[PDB]
């Protein structure tokens, strides 16, 4: 139900990246979707990944594919967070974040559906490279 | 699991002809499969030289009338060979050939498109030097 | 001014009652694990929010639906081959006299009878090695079988296993699973967090008596349920947040010897101990069962009262089935003394050992009519299993004194696996719907 | 005809650290029919890559291929000592086949 | 899609009404759009998810009831009716497309509200 | 020409003959013959069920040459109107499009959405 | 294949009354002009005797379970009264094609 | 009237109950059982038979659906006093019943056509 992040200091160019987000009060095996978001200081937020805690699937962005990989370890409920090749102009705030399916019923005027939904945010490190 | 030999190293003279052969353990039927035969300079990148596939032999547009690739189906006592002759050869020839094979079995594979294909098993290779 | 509208793919469902077919996850068994069709690595459960529905796990269909795929999967593996027809004779059973120990002293019997070869007008006499719960003497002595008068006798076959595998309960097209999320939920009433899904968790299924096996965990708390608390006549089922380990094992060595009886059959009897006899026998842990019995008996005071002296005591009577834990692992059958847990009285490094005897005829579901023998299986036994729950009642005194008499029972098997669908519940969705609106036609 | 330019041309690394190798074709390949080639020195070529990003059995999972538009690139991560030797990027899809220029991997 | 939203640049005084607006690209024309509300200096937290209409499903944890939503074809308002001294911050859009092997999540520029 | 008789024919020409194809992708104990055909028709049904559910969700039911508004991307194939329906035959475009087709099948389930009642209701 | 054994009994029947389920609603939505629709509109007016309630009051506070409830003894003559009204369209179509 | 009501009357007084025959063509491995699944086989495939003659000629959803082939006078030369208020329906389809396979084939190829000649209208 709370998210705890955990960064390291600065990153040197050309080498790996590593990032953590603790969750505390819930499973790591629910049907619940992990995402991380980066941020630059001063421009609008970026969506980066996403995982299913329940299942294989994964979800990362089209203009950084092949870069992202975002694992997850069911032992003290972690999911970790690496982006090798790291340009020195990424310089952001990183963030987890949670999100669900909402199907409520309400009796709209129109029909919709099951969508998504996010509950729990982040606090975000700050990562300088 | 398939295997390919070749030839041994040998000299040549400006003027004479060159025979190399490829050998392969493993294939049933030349029918399913596509030889492609390669050349590789020392020093430089790699060429493709010629094909035979659908027992149908063609050549690039750069060795037309020049090169002569052959083939044979298996026989009961010794494995399908194929056979690659160059007439009047010039003295920028030296340089290691290679003999590829490529499954053409499964339309859906994706290994082929229309004769072009890639190469999965690789030969072994004949050095080929000539001089004065 | 207003118009009716149609509306197709309303989340409106009632309840109703359908077939559910199984899902494995991708040598022979058992249960038909290969027959199932694979599962999807990402299942999909919907959160249905502003959704409160009323659960009664004790008028659940889908255990009644269980309970017969599970007898209907026992009875078609014992089928297409060897059946023992003439197998109880007149045997001439003597006593053992090896390297014995004291505690064996009746137990293995040295019995010799007269079978029938390949030729119809021939004899043979061979010699086995029997239990002393598979023998009845008729008042060396005379004995016979038990299941000789009473059913007929069938050789469990050879070639299949007996380990549980998970399987997954879904739900055809038109139909859905509601499950309740709540963690201290007692399988009656109210709950406003509901998930719709397809198929359901894994599920082993894992028979046993007195002593729930492997299963499933709690979340937060140890959770008591039963029907009808009052009444004395409901098992109550105490589900623990906590695994206990259990060893059991066995160190005899026994040999398989194959004696051909009948044309082209067939029979697999006990040959000859090479070592020692020593009894077979589970450890279980000290410290943590003395724990988990005050979580029990914390959790157990809430229906009872403050001031109640809790008194734990062993069965009292019966059969083999009610009074002994039994179960299954390696591939012989256990009847385990569980007299020394149940001893305690709780007022407002070392290892406990369980001497258990191993069977090889097993009448399964309570059933009368058929029966099955196991074969010996060549080899040391050794096993372990978490106790993650238990069956418990009561008896009535005479509702004068603050005391409490809480003894373990069993012997239906639907008790065994209500603690596992005690939250899942089918529902038939109803797409179709009409509301008026203010639209018109063309 | 297609000419595959690869980058870069010659690089160093040493053991742990990820290489990436980029192909730049002429015209526009959208159905992506391209390879990748590694060869020892001394030794035959050995196929690693087909058809941008599938690839083939015995080859550990620690190559990837990436395809967006023109620009084919080669990710090799955990870098061994039995991986340094020339890479080579050649396309199928029009006649004839066209190989790269190399890439030479050297330690550090 | 792509979140085209108005710049960072909108003036408030005290005790005015403010109508915040989300557009589409119009192509899509009938999707929902979250409201992240990032303070300046701490974590950004979920507020609304507005879309054609009024809301379709609930507020956060911890909203007053001035805050409300409305759609309009290709517009999506939100309103705050009373401005407290607190009620100023970055306020963010959002956008999720596709399924859930292709899912992707557009965001937008982000306003500044300020106060007088 | 038959059932199945231009598959070596273009895409230009095989167009054409679609009513062909259209109507044959649809036509008592328990022995080894009597389940073998009960699974014949059971998986006739199913085989046809899933590909007319199909065209339900996109608004194509009953049309055999159903177009959309859907605007087709140039990176998913770079020629022209003449190089595919005069070349280019049914067995080998669907080689060059195996890597784009969930992506056209995800986009063409949204398009008959985006195409639904709104307020209009009231 | 088709083995019968435990889990073949099982996995056909749900087959066939997915097929029925399926079936059995798309000739249902057939019969009424909206097949291929889900917002599609009718022509048959809204009696003051089925539901009294305003247009404010069912969009925004009520629920679909609870609407079921509340007209479930007027459901079938709806149901009549647009199968009524799709053959009567239908034969004003036909009517007015003729000319 | 009923299932199957208007039998005996004119061909012009029974074309309006036509949805009343149209809503009653759908609806342990024992004797009963599968005499049961071969019934709901038969009736899935009697329904799905006449679903994909309805949907070829392009009447998805509609019984008195227009065509555009004309009628040919070698076929039946009576007006339309002696059909529909004269004949039956028990009667008509034994009239016609050496003419129909081509009228079926006839049914195909201007829907074809119709559908082929749509795709050079948008296309301006
Ligand atoms: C199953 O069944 C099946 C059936 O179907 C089968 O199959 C089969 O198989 C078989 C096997 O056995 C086969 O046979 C084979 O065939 C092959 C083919 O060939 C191809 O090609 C060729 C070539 O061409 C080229 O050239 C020409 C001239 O110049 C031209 O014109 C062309 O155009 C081309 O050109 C091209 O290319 C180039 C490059 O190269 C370029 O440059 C250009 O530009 C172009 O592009 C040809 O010629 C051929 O043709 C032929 O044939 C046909 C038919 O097919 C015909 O029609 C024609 O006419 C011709 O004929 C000819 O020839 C023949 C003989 O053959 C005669 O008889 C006549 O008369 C005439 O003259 C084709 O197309 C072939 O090749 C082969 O041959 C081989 O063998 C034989 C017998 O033995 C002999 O005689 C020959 O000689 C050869 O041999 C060789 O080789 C080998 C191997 O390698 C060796 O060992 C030997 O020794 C020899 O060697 C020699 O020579 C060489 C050269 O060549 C040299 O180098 C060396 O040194 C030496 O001296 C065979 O025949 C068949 O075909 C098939 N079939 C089908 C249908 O296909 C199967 O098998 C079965 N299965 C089982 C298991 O069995
Ligand atoms: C009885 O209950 C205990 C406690 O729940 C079970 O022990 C648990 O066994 C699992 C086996 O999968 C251990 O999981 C481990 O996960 C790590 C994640 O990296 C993996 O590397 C290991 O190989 C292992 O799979 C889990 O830690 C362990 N829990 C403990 C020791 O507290 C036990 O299996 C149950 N059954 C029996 C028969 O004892
Ligand atoms: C409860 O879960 C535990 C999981 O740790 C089960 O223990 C495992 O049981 C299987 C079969 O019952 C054992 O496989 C057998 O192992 C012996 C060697 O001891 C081998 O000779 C057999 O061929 C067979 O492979 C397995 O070893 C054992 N332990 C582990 C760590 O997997 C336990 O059986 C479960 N309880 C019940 C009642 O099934
Ligand atoms: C059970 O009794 C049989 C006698 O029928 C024993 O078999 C004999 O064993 C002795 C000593 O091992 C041998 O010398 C004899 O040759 C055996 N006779 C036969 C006919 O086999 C058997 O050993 C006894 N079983 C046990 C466990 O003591
Ligand atoms: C097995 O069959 C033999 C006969 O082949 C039985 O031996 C006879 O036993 C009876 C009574 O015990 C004696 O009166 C006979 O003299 C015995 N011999 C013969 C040749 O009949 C034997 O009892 C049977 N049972 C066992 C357990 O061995
Ligand atoms: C089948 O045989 C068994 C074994 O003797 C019988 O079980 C006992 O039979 C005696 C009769 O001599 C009873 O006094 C006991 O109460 C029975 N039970 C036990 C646990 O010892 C059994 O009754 C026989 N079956 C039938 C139908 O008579
Ligand atoms: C269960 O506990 C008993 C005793 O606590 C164990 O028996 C001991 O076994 C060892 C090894 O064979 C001997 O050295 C000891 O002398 C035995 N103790 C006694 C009192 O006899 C037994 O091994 C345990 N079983 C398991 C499976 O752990
Ligand atoms: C049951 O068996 C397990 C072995 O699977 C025992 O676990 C071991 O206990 C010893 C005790 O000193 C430790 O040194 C080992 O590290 C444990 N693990 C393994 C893998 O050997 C367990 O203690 C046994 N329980 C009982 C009650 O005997
Ligand atoms: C439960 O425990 C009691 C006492 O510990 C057992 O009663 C004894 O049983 C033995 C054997 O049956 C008798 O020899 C004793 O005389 C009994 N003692 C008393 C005081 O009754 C009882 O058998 C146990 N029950 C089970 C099922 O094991
Ligand atoms: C289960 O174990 C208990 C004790 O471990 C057994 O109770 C003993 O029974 C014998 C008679 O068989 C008495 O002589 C002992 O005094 C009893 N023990 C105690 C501590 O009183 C009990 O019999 C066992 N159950 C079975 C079915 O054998
Ligand atoms: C149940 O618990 C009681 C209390 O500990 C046991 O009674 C003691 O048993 C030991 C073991 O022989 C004796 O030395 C003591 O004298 C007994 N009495 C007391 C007051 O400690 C009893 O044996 C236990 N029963 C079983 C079956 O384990
Ligand atoms: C384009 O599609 C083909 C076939 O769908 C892909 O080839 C498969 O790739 C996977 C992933 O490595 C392999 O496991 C399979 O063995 C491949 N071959 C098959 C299914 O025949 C190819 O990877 C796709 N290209 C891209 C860039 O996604
Ligand atoms: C559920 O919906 C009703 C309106 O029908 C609303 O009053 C109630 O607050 C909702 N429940 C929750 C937990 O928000
Ligand atoms: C044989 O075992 C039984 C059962 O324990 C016993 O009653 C009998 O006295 C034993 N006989 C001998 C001779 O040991
Ligand atoms: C059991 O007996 C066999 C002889 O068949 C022997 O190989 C094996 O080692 C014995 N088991 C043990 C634990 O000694
Ligand atoms: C169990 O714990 C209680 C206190 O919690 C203690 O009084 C009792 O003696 C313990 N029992 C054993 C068998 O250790
Ligand atoms: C019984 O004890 C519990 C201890 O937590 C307490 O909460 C409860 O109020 C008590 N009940 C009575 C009737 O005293
Ligand atoms: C096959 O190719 C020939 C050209 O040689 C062409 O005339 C013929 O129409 C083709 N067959 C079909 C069925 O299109
Ligand atoms: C409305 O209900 C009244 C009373 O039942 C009835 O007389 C009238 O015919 C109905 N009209 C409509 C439009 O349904
Ligand atoms: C049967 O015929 C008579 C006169 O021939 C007619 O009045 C009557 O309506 C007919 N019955 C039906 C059901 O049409
Ligand atoms: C009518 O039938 C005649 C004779 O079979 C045939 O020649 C003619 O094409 C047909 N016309 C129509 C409109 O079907």
């Amino acid at each position: 139900v709370q998210l705890q992040q955990s960064g390291p200091g600065l990153v040197k160019p050309s080498e790996t990246l590593s990032l953590t987000c603790t969750v505390s009060g819930g499973s790591i095996s629910e049907s619940y979707y992990w995402k991380w978001i980066r941020q630059p200081p001063g421009k609008g937020l970026e969506w980066v990944g996403r995982i299913y805690g329940s299942g294989v699937s994964t979800s990362y962005n089209p203009s950084l594919e092949s870069r992202v990989t975002i694992s997850k370890d069911t032992s003290k409920n972690h999911f970790s967070l690496k982006l090798t090749s790291v340009t020195a102009a990424d310089t952001a705030v990183y963030y987890c974040a949670r999100s669900y399916v909402r199907a409520e019923t309400l009796m709209f005027a129109s029909l919709g559906g099951p969508y998504n939904r996010f509950d729990v945010w982040g606090a975000g490190v700050l990562v300088t490279v | 699991q398939i295997h390919l030999v070749q030839s041994g190293t040998e000299v040549k003279k400006p003027g004479s002809s060159v025979t190399v052969s490829c050998k392969a353990y493993g294939v049933n039927t030349f029918g399913l499969y596509a030889v492609n035969w390669v050349r590789q300079a020392p020093g430089q990148s790699l060429e493709y030289i010629g094909q035979i596939w659908r027992w149908k032999s063609s050549a690039s547009h750069h060795f037309r009338g020049r090169v002569l690739i052959s083939a044979v189906d298996l026989t009961g006592s010794s494995p399908p060979i194929s056979s690659l002759e160059i007439k009047n050869l010039t003295s920028d020839d030296t340089a290691v050939y290679f003999c590829t094979t490529t499954s053409t079995y499964d339309r859906w594979s994706g290994l082929h498109h229309d004769g072009v294909m890639a190469f999965s098993s690789w030969g072994q290779g004949t050095l080929i030097s000539v001089s004065a | 001014n207003l118009w009716v509208t149609v509306y197709y793919g309303v989340p409106v469902w009632k309840d109703a009652e359908t077939t559910l077919f199984c899902a494995s996850d991708a040598k022979h068994n058992v249960w038909a694990t290969h027959a199932c069709v694979p599962t999807d690595p990402n299942p999909q459960e919907i959160h249905l929010e502003n959704v409160t529905e009323e659960f009664n796990m004790w008028k659940n269909n889908m255990v009644e639906q269980m309970h017969t795929d599970i007898i209907s999967l026992w009875d078609q593996s014992l089928k297409p081959c060897v059946k023992l027809t003439p197998l109880c004779v007149t045997l001439q059973c003597t006593n053992v006299t090896n390297n014995i120990t004291d505690d064996m002293r009746g137990e293995l019997k040295n019995c010799s009878f007269n079978m029938t070869t390949e030729l119809r007008d021939k004899k043979q006499k061979v010699y086995s090695l029997f239990y002393r719960l598979d023998v009845v003497q008729i008042n060396n002595k005379e004995y016979r079988l038990i299941n000789c008068n009473t059913s007929a006798i069938t050789q469990a076959c050879p070639k299949v296993s007996f380990e549980p595998i998970p399987i997954h309960y879904c739900a055809p097209a038109g139909f859905a699973i509601l499950k309740c999320k709540d963690k201290k939920f007692n399988g009656t009433g109210p709950c406003p967090s509901v998930s719709t899904v397809q198929c359901t968790h894994g599920i082993k299924p894992v028979v046993s008596t007195q002593l729930l096996l492997n299963g499933s965990l709690a979340e937060e708390e140890v959770m008591i349920r039963s029907e009808n608390i009052t009444n004395n006549a409901k098992n109550i089922l105490v589900q623990f947040n906590t695994p206990v380990q259990i060893n059991c094992t066995r160190p005899n060595n026994n040999t398989r010897k194959s004696i051909r009886i009948g044309p082209g059959q067939a029979f697999y009897a006990t040959g000859d101990i090479i070592g020692d006899i020593r009894q077979a026998h589970c450890n279980v842990s000290k410290a943590t069962w003395n724990e988990t019995l005050g979580k029990v008996v914390k959790q157990l005071r809430k229906h009872f009262g403050n001031n109640t002296i809790i008194r734990f005591a062993n069965s009292s009577g019966g059969d083999l089935e009610v009074t002994t834990h039994s179960f299954n692992c390696g591939g012989e059958f256990f009847y385990c003394n569980t007299s020394g847990l149940f001893n305690s009285t709780w007022i407002s490094n070392d290892s406990i050992t369980l001497p258990c005897r191993i069977k090889q005829i097993i009448n399964m579901w309570q059933r009368i009519g058929q029966a099955m023998y196991a074969p010996p299986i060549q080899g040391v036994i050794r096993c372990v299993s978490n106790i993650t729950g238990l069956i418990l009642t009561r008896d009535g005194g005479s509702t004068n004194s603050t005391t409490e008499t809480f003894r373990p029972g069993g012997g239906d098997m639907r008790d065994n696996w209500r603690s596992e669908l005690y939250k899942y519940k089918v529902v038939k969705i109803e797409p179709l719907g009409v509301a008026p609106t203010r639209c018109k036609r063309r | 005809d297609i000419q595959m330019t690869q980058s870069p041309s010659t690089l160093s690394a040493s053991t742990g650290d990820t290489v990436r190798i980029s192909c730049r074709a002429s015209q526009s390949i959208t159905g992506n029919w391209v390879a990748w080639y590694q060869q020892r020195p001394g030794k035959a070529p050995r196929l690693l890559i087909y058809r941008g990003a599938a690839l083939l059995g015995g080859v550990p999972s620690r190559f990837r291929g990436s395809a967006a538009g023109t620009d084919f690139t080669l990710t090799i991560g955990n870098l061994q000592a039995e991986d340094f030797g020339t890479f080579y990027c050649q396309q199928y899809d029009t006649y004839p086949g066209t190989f790269g220029q190399g890439t030479k991997v050297e330690v550090k | 899609q792509s979140a085209l939203t108005q710049p960072s640049s909108a003036s408030a005084s005290l005790g005015a009404s403010v109508t915040l607006t989300c557009t589409l690209s119009s192509g899509y024309s009938n999707s929902a759009v979250d409201w992240h509300q990032q303070r300046p200096g701490k974590g950004p937290q979920f507020v609304m998810r507005v879309g054609t209409g009024g809301i379709v499903g609930s507020k956060g944890d911890g909203i007053p009831d001035r805050f409300s939503g409305s759609g309009s074809g290709l517009n999506r308002y939100l309103i705050i009716k009373n401005i407290q001294e607190e009620d100023e911050s970055d306020y963010h859009c959002g956008a999720d497309h596709g399924t859930g092997s292709a899912f992707v999540y557009v965001f937008g520029g982000g306003t500044k509200l300020t106060v007088l | 020409l038959g059932f199945l008789g231009a598959a070596g024919s273009t895409m230009g020409a095989a167009s054409m003959t679609l009513t062909v194809q259209a109507r044959n992708l649809l036509s008592l104990k328990l022995t080894v013959w009597g389940i073998k055909q009960l699974q014949a028709r059971v998986l006739a049904v199913e085989r046809y069920l899933r590909d007319q559910q199909l065209l339900g969700i996109w608004g194509c039911s009953g049309k055999l040459i159903c177009c959309t508004n859907v605007p087709w991307n140039s990176s998913w194939s770079n020629r022209n109107l003449s190089e595919i329906w005069d070349n280019m035959t049914w067995l080998q475009w669907d080689k060059e499009i195996s890597n784009y087709t969930q992506i056209i099948y995800g986009l063409l389930e949204e398009s008959q959405n985006q195409q639904e009642k709104n307020e209009q209701d009231l």
